[PDB]
């Protein structure tokens, strides 16, 4: 894990609307200017460009990683926009414009689809590891598992519709996680009914179910999914042991600290180590085995943002720019692209060079 | 050491002036030694350029130097790289035997990627040199034309900025040899062809390369569109199919190699052009005149589209996921289009079936789980039917590995397949791959089936291992009866079999021995 | 359809009697349709009768033959073969050119592989044909010695015993090959060389071929001795290299070859010969006078006793566990041998090493988790330590890929000992690994170093699997990690890497997701 | 699984010592006559010799699975044999020869190595899947683990030791099963002091230990390890689920119907069917799941060896005869082999064949 940093934006943002600083450093890294980013509305897309809903427009900013205040387009929407994220590949963008989820395809700029399922704005969306799936939740209590090829390959006479309808959940939905692998991945969802559940994204079964007794805001795990870890509603983080449907968390698995609701969670790659963003105006940094604050970092709003990522070159390159440019994003309804490691090996090079002088002889 | 070893090489030169037959082993050995990465090294060069100056131990002295541009300290060859080019240009010029002027091309080729680094050489050597030796590359002797190819590609390679100047006549050198009938001229032809487009400046990062490139590809395209429209309307036929099959490879060399600048790749007008390909299937044609030379030549026709497809997959990656509905209609009218006995022998066509599997391998590849294969429609199911047809065996002169290898590409695709999309592919899916691997794995081990050659039978474990791996939610793989198959085939003579299946063991331990609980 | 085809085919011929380029694609598209695998088949074998009897037209006769022997019925096959068989023979004495020869060859090696199968055709064949066939092979021009060759293992590929009466004449032609300079030429020579011992009757259940297999390899490793003893003691050591190279490739065919009857193999004297060829390092040479040519010799001479202990290896499979200890002794003396710098460049001696490391691999594929490497003992702990320094990156002329290729063959050996003996290693082995690993895959995403080639990164990927399939049970492995690694390969652009990575989720999916409760 | 016979022998042996039978059959495939095996002294050599411990003598008869009474040569031991295994390469051939352990190798004949760590008469010995690895049991009470490396790579100077001792048994071992696998395998001991104990090879631990009210006779898994049965000394077999350290079976999950010990107990690949040869005189064939009995065979004395295995093409030939012959196996403390189906395919030689045509044009 060569220099895990932590992404950070706050709803005030006087100076600065997002800060890249290092882990163990607390260094500001990078900074950007230019807006104020709403909640889950935070993407990094293709390693190389940062896309930021706006709180309260309707449009999405975008920043290049090596350059502050690089706002310069916007991608216009019908409505405000809820959320937003891009798939794990860079070649997706998905936004929640009020109930309608918008797809656009980085290669073309074009609006691909609009999936009007959820009766009410959504929430939260989230892909999987590979791409081949992605999650919705929304204010309709509902979480939708829409498969990229079906979406993608829909007849507009037939509209597309959701591979997994999950309506366990009895209150909006507050957050999303999806683990590593496709069809064999995990999701967790968390709503303000008080409970995470775990399902399984391919049969489509609830896996688990845990009760708390206070809403929970925010949910993650770490990457073999040993923990959970639930961010409630009045700055209490949970732990769940998933080595052990339908539990019930009673209160040494609890992280104490923050004041407001806890709104974002990050694991470490390792699982050691844990992001945490408030609504105190502060985000910390806690060590997972012994529950302990190692730091807290205070912002000037309450955190909207806040994960911990591996650094891509781009963040330690500061001569780095975008192979491609970012295309205009259609408001309505070929491919740029690069086309394209297997030069020749120092054998190859040589059993062809004397190839040739035997055939000489 | 190596001080030692060069001396002993500069002494015991006196054997060329007979160890001229025994000369590229000294020097494989030399560059296996790594002596070579500087009195010794000065004069191994000075003995070098003596005997490229006769014309009778140019061989040695071409040698020489081959090894000396290999393994150059960077001070000696910034020094002596000039010199090299040079004399390897003027050797060029020579009317030499063919097998000098392969050798001189690949040292060429060695010595342009090794200064193309340096950026105080690369400039002198591309302004100074490069117009020169293009123009002594197309004089060469029509014998030497394979040569030429490559000494040019090597030119276009690392300097393509100074080939502008002759782009245009470098191209009436590659159009004249794309409808080659030497399978390896034509690739060739068809590889120095496909880097037109990225020589020249390039002005406005690149702008002025996309549009080149893009317009190449449409007029390609446009060209391919009219030859199948004609062949589809004796020697004009075969010459037809030649020029069809070489303006096709070279757009597909264009889609699947590196380019400088951005580009925009007409997916829908290639796919329009694939499917018109692919779609005449055996009635169209008939059977008057000239239609069973056309009926003759169709295979060929559809296997270039099929390559074609190929390398829009490889340009385009996981962007086809739109287009994936028509890719997987394709798959399955190819397979009906060619589909045909008697046990062993050969079935024919193929080798079509056997692109057609490689083709779906490599779109699961590229697709991950999105690619949508084997899950429901008339499609799928034909796919599906067509791939175990191929991977069933056929249960006096003949071949005891009949139909061994369309069983091997069938059983790659169907396993990578199950790997990645199996959970979402339907349980009679699963059920019916079932009924037919396990016993199919419990007789490989206790007459002529493709399952006699070894490669098919690891084939048929790695499908095995995709079933235990990725099966469907609800319903369970057999997991006793794979590992008994596993531990028959860890037994086996084969070392390739009985590699894998250790392997698989190990894998199936990780998945009956389980390390924290379930949930 | 095939009878439209066959008769389009015999009708258009007559542009033969100018499409003789065109033939042999319109002979594979034939062969492609199977319309052969019969009024259409006797027209198509009469004229390809007429154009061999023709001295201009002889290749295109030689091909169309060579198309009715691939896919002749079994009754015309039976009907015609001693006619094609008579054909050959009579073309390869026609002072011809040696690509029709070679093309000859080939058909004739067909033609005697379908033929041996037949038992009725087989004897009759073999009896009133075979010698002659032989006599004619062994009296081709020099300028055709290499396919000649061919033909004679066609004939000792599959009619052995009517082979014998001229056994001892084709010994002469082999051993005069053996010491030939032109590997393919070598090769060939050492593989018909190494079938001598299966010509003859073979009486008692073929007694008398294994005493006489058993009388060859120990004559084998007699002459062995002596070429080595004095080797290790100009034009003259060149010789003595050369015919120590084809004699030992000659024993390790012997070794790694199908063979009729039971033999009785020495492992102890083989052994013994590997050792004492491997025992002479770097300082036993000197330097005086041909000192320096011994020096620059020695690391071919331990190439091919490597060769010689891989054949062993493949021979004898598990049975050599109790020279295991010799074996894992032998490896990191090699190692130690031929270990000697500036970032990027490439180390020397770098084929010895990777042949070192494939040896290491086929000896665990072979014996399993009973292997014993890298557990434990001073030759263990420098295997491992030679192991890890040529997998570490190092941390201007030169290649971007710098020593990528040895380190793709230690981490091929590294995965293949880990995944097969990983519990059995002793944890600060896993945990030096795991140090060692971890940081390079989650860097190699994140200069010149071996892992800018997608081949050793793909290793790299395969290691980490090994490492998390096969962990010290007293140290788990970092899962998380790996993971996180595996999640960014799969998002790599090198599409073997991204479905390495995407393959190895899938199994870490398994691995992470349990089916039943442990225990 | 084509053909899963039962190779079955008893104490009397009248007219047959050997009977191999289909299961879902019970005709006699095969018969084999002339002495009398001993308990756990059946094994079958390289899928092609039979190999017999005679009962309460000091030698070992083989037979060819194709003819009756093909009993020739005898591999004479010092001492009384109590057990006799091969390995299932076929390589090597264990017999317990009083307190010591006789190593041959089946390759040369020669008797590699006497391993005397037992202090009492071995009772039963094993191998690993795979060929690594194996287990020994004695009535001293110990279960030995051996790595064939370090056995075969011994200096006759320093005796070859054990990979493992285990000796939480305090009684004599009665059976021993091994998982697939080597290093990853598991292995099931049987004692009588009525306790099953599972082990892993390679950390050495104890992973589970089940105590019966009875002593046990005899001990099974499945291949999937899902299920292990336990023949007790008063002719009831237990099956213990292995999904769910120290438990203590308690009394459906029981086979009824044999009278005397059950001493053989095997499982069909499926594992949906189970063998078990009682001294009662009667090889009994159960149903796995519904516990009951489909078949019952009658011999004519207490059976000794009682298993289910895929029959090779050796008992399915008539005219099968063994590649090699069976060596002389020396009695006192390179090879003899057939050095090493990879034939080119079709566009092989099709390749082949117009690389030759274009090399003339």
């Amino acid at each position: 894990a060569p220099m895990e940093v932590a992404v950070c934006t706050d709803s005030a943002a006087p100076m600065w609307s997002c800060i890249v600083w290092e882990l163990h450093s607390g260094a500001n890294l990078l900074t950007y200017r230019g807006g104020q980013a709403g909640p889950r509305g935070l993407a990094l897309l293709n390693g190389e460009y940062l896309l930021a809903a706006q709180l309260g427009k309707n449009y999405i900013s975008a920043w290049e990683l090596q350059r502050k205040d690089q706002l310069q387009q916007k991608i216009m929407c019908p409505g405000p926009v809820t959320c937003l994220t891009a798939s794990p590949n860079g070649l997706y963008v998905l936004a929640g414009v009020a109930e309608s989820i918008h797809l656009w395809e980085v290669s073309t700029g074009n609006l691909l689809v609009i999936l009007s399922r959820h009766y009410q704005d959504v929430s939260c969306l989230q892909f999987t590891g590979d791409s081949s799936h992605f999650i919705s939740g929304g204010k309709d209590c509902l979480v939708l598992v829409w498969s990229l090829c079906s979406v993608l390959q829909a007849d507009p006479s037939r509209i597309p519709a959701p591979r997994h309808v999950w309506s366990h959940h009895a209150l909006p939905i507050t957050d999303l996680h999806c683990g590593f692998g496709g069809p064999l991945a995990r999701v967790a969802t968390s709503s303000l009914d008080q409970t995470v559940k775990l399902w399984e994204v391919s049969s489509g079964e609830l896996l688990l179910s845990v009760l708390f007794d206070v809403s929970i805001m925010a949910v993650t795990m770490d990457l073999a999914e040993h923990h959970m870890f639930c961010g409630g509603s009045e700055g209490s983080i949970f732990q769940v042991d998933l080595f052990t449907r339908e539990r019930s968390f009673h209160p040494g698995k609890v992280f104490k600290g923050h004041r407001n609701q806890v709104t974002c969670l990050s694991v470490s790659t390792d699982g050691s180590v844990l992001l945490s963003g408030s609504h105190d105006e502060t985000v910390r940094l806690w060590d997972v085995q012994s529950k302990q604050c190692i730091r807290t970092v205070a912002l000037k709003g309450p955190v909207t943002n806040a994960a911990i990522l591996l650094a891509p070159v781009s963040m330690l390159s500061s001569d780095f720019r975008p192979s491609l440019p970012l295309p205009h994003f259609n408001k309505h309804l070929q491919d740029q692209l690069r086309v394209r490691d297997e030069v020749r090996n120092l054998r190859k090079i040589n059993r062809d060079l004397f190839d040739f002088s035997t055939r000489f002889i | 050491g190596p001080r030692l070893r060069l001396l002993l090489l500069e002494s015991v030169s006196g054997l060329l002036q007979r160890s001229a037959p025994h000369l590229p082993g000294l020097m494989c050995l030399l560059r296996l030694h790594g002596s070579v990465g500087l009195s010794a090294l000065g004069a191994l060069v000075s003995l070098s350029n003596a005997r490229l100056s006769s014309i009778k131990t140019r061989f040695e002295g071409l040698c020489l130097l081959s090894l000396l541009v290999g393994e150059s300290p960077t001070e000696l060859f910034q020094q002596h790289c000039v010199s090299w080019l040079r004399s390897i240009q003027q050797v060029l010029q020579t009317q030499d035997p063919p097998a000098t002027m392969e050798l001189a091309v690949a040292v060429l080729r060695d010595l342009l990627r090794y200064a193309a680094q340096l950026p105080a050489l690369f400039r002198d050597i591309s302004m100074n040199h490069l117009p020169g030796l293009l123009t002594s590359l197309l004089g060469l002797r029509p014998e030497c034309e394979q040569s030429a190819l490559e000494g040019m590609k090597a030119c276009m390679t690392y300097f393509p900025r100074a080939c502008g100047s002759l782009k245009g006549k470098l191209a009436s050198f590659f159009l004249s040899r794309v409808d080659a009938l030497s399978p390896q001229l034509q690739q060739l032809a068809c590889e120095c062809y496909s880097r037109l487009p990225s020589l020249g400046a390039g002005f406005s990062q690149g702008l002025k390369h996309t549009e080149s490139w893009e317009q190449e590809l449409h007029s390609l395209l446009a060209s391919l569109h009219t030859l199948l429209g004609a062949l589809y309307e004796a020697h004009v036929l075969l010459q037809l199919r030649q020029r069809f099959s070489g303006l096709a490879r070279c757009l597909g060399l264009m889609l699947s190699s590196e380019f400088g600048a951005p580009v925009s790749v007409p997916v829908q007008e290639i796919l329009d052009f694939i499917c018109r390909t692919l779609s005449v299937s055996s009635k169209n044609i008939s059977l008057h005149g000239d239609g069973p030379l056309r009926l003759l030549l169709l295979p060929s026709i559809h296997l270039e589209a099929l390559d074609l497809l190929s390398a829009l997959i490889l340009a385009c990656g996981s962007r086809l996921l739109r287009f994936g509905i028509l890719i997987g209609r394709l798959l399955p009218q190819v397979l009906n289009s060619w589909s045909i006995l008697s046990p062993g022998q050969e079935r024919p066509y193929s080798t079509v079936r056997t692109k057609v599997y490689a083709i779906l391998e490599l779109w699961v590849q590229v697709c991950g789980a999105s690619a949508g294969m084997l899950q429901g429609g008339a499609s799928g199911e034909a796919l599906l039917t067509h791939l175990l047809s191929d991977i069933s065996p056929p249960a006096r002169k003949g071949d005891s590995n009949a139909n061994s290898d369309v069983c091997a590409a069938a059983l790659r695709g169907l396993s990578r397949t199950i790997l990645m999309c199996g959970p979402l592919i339907k349980e009679e899916t699963h059920r019916r791959l079932h009924d037919l691997v396990l016993p199919l794995v419990m007789g490989v081990q206790q007459g002529s089936s493709p399952y006699t050659s070894s490669r098919c039978r690891r084939e048929l474990y790695c499908l095995l291992l995709a079933l235990l791996l990725a099966p469907s939610p609800r319903c369970p793989p057999p997991l006793a009866c794979a590992l008994q198959a596993f531990s028959l085939g860890q037994r086996e003579d084969s070392l390739e079999v009985s590699s894998f299946c250790s392997e698989a063991l190990v894998t199936c331990a990780a998945l009956t021995h389980p390390r924290v609980p379930p949930l």
